[PDB]
């Protein structure tokens, strides 16, 4: 759709729609930024991120309503919207999926950029896993697993533990377990340790570096308080 | 229910 | 779009996603309901300007902020996609107004049908308004007067001071005579006739209608104290 | 900035 503007024009117009609270907007734009064939730099992949995050944001949300109403109730009108809301969802799932494997994920060697791509296909395979029910939930929530744990795996050869993505990845992956997978054991013991290893690191960090990490921190923190 | 990365 | 669904199953989803936050697939149940035939009855009214309000409010937020940047600049990008939304915001209006011409005013007898619709004819014509600046932005002005004029000259002859849909179509004219028509004069005197007029007949109420009515005199002050 | 019916 947006294969006549210019990549530099899109980005620009992705910040202005994130200024104006249009993220569906947002999301195009930055769909035909990716689709001009070109890496994305580190502030480029953030726009990505925040404009799918919010788009599938309100439609999991709106899932969740309609889908208590749905369970309260169990005429068609309630399970039929529910599922009109649920295979939009799925096509942002898909959509946001297929930019990563076309072709964000190969292209990306640095691990920053490769941890970042990998913690988003774990995401929205997540979010495809919250709505699944037939056959093909168990291999969701297996590309969901794989996904992150390749990516908790670079992160922890190639960054230090208070490397905000590596946080993020972690707090997620984490929620993963949870919500998920049924393992909320496994939930508890990566918050911790994650936020454990965090503690000891921040003595090496600047102020603003600093703040970053412990705003993920302390969601780590939320969680645990929550669990236990 | 729980705090994803926000 | 909504031909092949029936009515109440239209209006039951409209519920559902005014419940979901989901305001543009409620604008687009209540037009399919709309597109029907059938008169609107008053909840079923309500549904529609619920919807289209909630669905030209996060437009009109979104114009206001993109065309603050364009001032404050003056590429062509910022001009571009304010121009975007605000076609998008435009189609919406001329949707709504369509579906008033095409036949909801025309079929409604009873004086709160009429002043209901005509009280939106009149919104719908302020926010063209708003972002109008070429030749027709007069004319455009003129049809949201005329709509309004209508509308309070049949409340004042048929409803009670304190009806809420009398008193909502005096708040909003009352702010178009400020914002729109730069009458800020005849603003202040309508908010505070129709403030003081409501006051005296509030006696007359029940305790849940005394509720409705003083809820919407309360916007009516609220503005008389940012005007004066 | 003023209130219309909300
Ligand atoms: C999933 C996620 C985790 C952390 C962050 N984050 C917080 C502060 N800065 C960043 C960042 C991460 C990657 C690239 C740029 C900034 C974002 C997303
Ligand atoms: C524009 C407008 C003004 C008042 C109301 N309102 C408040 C409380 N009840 C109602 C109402 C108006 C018309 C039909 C049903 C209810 C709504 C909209
Ligand atoms: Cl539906
Ligand atoms: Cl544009």
């Amino acid at each position: 759709a947006m294969g006549s503007m210019e990549r530099a024009s899109l980005i620009q117009k992705a910040k202005l729609a994130e200024q104006a609270e249009r993220y569906e907007d947002m999301a195009a734009f930055m769909k035909g930024a990716v689709e001009k064939g070109e890496e994305l730099s580190c502030e480029e992949r953030n726009l990505l991120s925040v404009a799918y995050k919010n788009v599938v944001g309100g439609q999991r949300a709106a899932w969740r309503v309609l889908s208590s109403i749905e369970q309260k109730s169990n005429g068609p009108e309630v399970r039929e919207y529910r599922e009109k809301v649920e295979t939009e969802l799925q096509g942002v799932c898909d959509t946001v999926l297929g930019l990563l494997d076309s072709h964000l994920i190969k292209e990306a060697g640095d691990a920053e950029s490769r941890v970042f791509y990998l913690k988003m296909k774990g995401d929205y395979y997540r979010y495809l896993a919250e709505v699944a029910t037939g056959d093909d939930k168990k291999r969701i929530i297996d590309s969901a697993r794989s996904a992150y744990q390749e990516a908790m795996d670079i992160s922890k050869k190639e960054m230090p533990p208070t490397n905000p993505i590596r946080l993020g990845l972690a707090l997620n992956f984490s929620v993963f377990h949870y919500e998920i997978a049924n393992s909320p054991e496994e939930a508890i013991s990566l918050a911790k340790t994650t936020f454990d290893e965090a503690m000891a690191d921040l003595h090496t960090l600047s102020e603003d570096s600093y703040k970053d990490s412990t705003l993920i921190m302390q969601l780590l923190r939320d969680n645990l308080t929550l669990w236990t | 229910r729980p705090s994803s990365w926000r």
